[PDB]
């Protein structure tokens, strides 16, 4: 079970904004990715953590900082801009035979002029 | 790893009765190591995504950074949501890919009647397919009485019936609209 909050964050361009991708159960195998939706809903990555290893796909002002309780994570957008408002989700998978795709429900960014 | 799967098409309409092949592509040069690739598909159903039983790897694509998932002689239960996911290394992406099914109402049986003491012809037209057809008659200023049932492969069974007195020399033609895939078809009906 994953959760993503708040489910809607409202903040100036040039801050750097929080959401808090939480998981049930937290174990080293897990690897967690931090996905951005597109204008026709589909999944796009924007930065994953596993191994201890926060790593952006294009944008390194997206990182992904594990909390010292392991289950709570803190996906940060650095130095926000206009561009990165839009919906936002976390989802996990491990590296066993039979793994199921979890993702948490959708959050919102609106990033603001000044 | 900067590890990514894309999906060149996201929405795939597939006629019943013929395969589809749903294909994610991945970065090749961030997963060098073909050895550790685990790509796999699930179909989404009661919000859990499941690997899905239907689907064949075409794992000689794999080496050219395309995973292509084959499922032959697609039903309506093979319509919905899937997700394609790719695992190399300790990095993985996913990307989620819609089946949309038609079935062409392309079999049209039809039947005339005469009522008993009415004086009326009874005309019918009954037709199966996907998504759910409208019926009109052409030229008819009397509305039929339309409707469908479900058939066990999950297509629509469309059941059109016109009563009315039978004009001379007039054949009555029953018109078959699957509006969600813009597909006309008809029959002619001589009294």
């Amino acid at each position: 079970s994953l959760t993503f909050y708040p489910a809607w964050l409202t903040v100036s361009e040039g801050a750097n904004a929080t959401f808090t991708c939480s998981l049930s159960n937290w174990s080293e195998d897990l690897m967690l990715n931090w996905n951005r939706l597109s204008p026709s809903n589909q999944t796009e990555k924007q930065a994953a953590f596993s191994n201890g290893l926060s790593q952006p796909v294009q944008d390194a002002r997206f990182q992904i900082i594990q909390l010292p309780n392991r289950h709570d994570f803190h996906m940060n957008i650095l130095d926000t801009r206009r561009n990165d408002s839009g919906i936002y989700l976390c989802g996990a998978i491990s590296l066993h035979p039979k793994a199921k795709i979890e993702e948490s429900p959708g959050a919102e960014l609106v990033v603001t002029e000044r | 790893m900067l590890f990514t799967v894309t999906a060149p098409k996201e929405v795939y309409t597939v006629d019943v009765g013929s395969s589809v092949s749903l294909e994610c592509d991945f970065d090749r040069r961030e997963c060098t190591e073909l050895e550790g690739i685990r790509a796999s598909l699930q179909k989404v159903e009661n919000d859990t995504s499941l690997q899905s039983e239907r689907a064949t790897l075409l794992e000689e694509q794999l080496p050219l950074g395309k995973a292509l998932f084959h499922i032959p002689s697609v039903q309506v239960r093979d319509s919905g949501q899937y997700r394609c996911l790719v695992i190399c290394g300790a990095a993985w992406d996913y990307k989620y890919l819609t089946v949309k099914v038609k079935a062409s109402y392309m079999r049209i049986d039809t039947r005339i009647l005469e009522v008993p003491g009415t004086g009326e012809v009874q005309l019918t037209c009954q037709a199966r397919g996907y998504p759910l057809a409208e019926v009109s008659w052409q030229n008819v200023s009397v509305p039929a009485n339309t409707s469908h049932i479900r058939t066990p492969e999950g297509l629509y069974q469309v059941t059109s019936v016109l009563r009315l007195k039978p004009q001379p020399s007039r054949n009555f033609s029953c018109m078959f609209w699957n509006a969600h895939m813009k597909e006309l078809t008809s029959a002619i009906i001589d009294p």
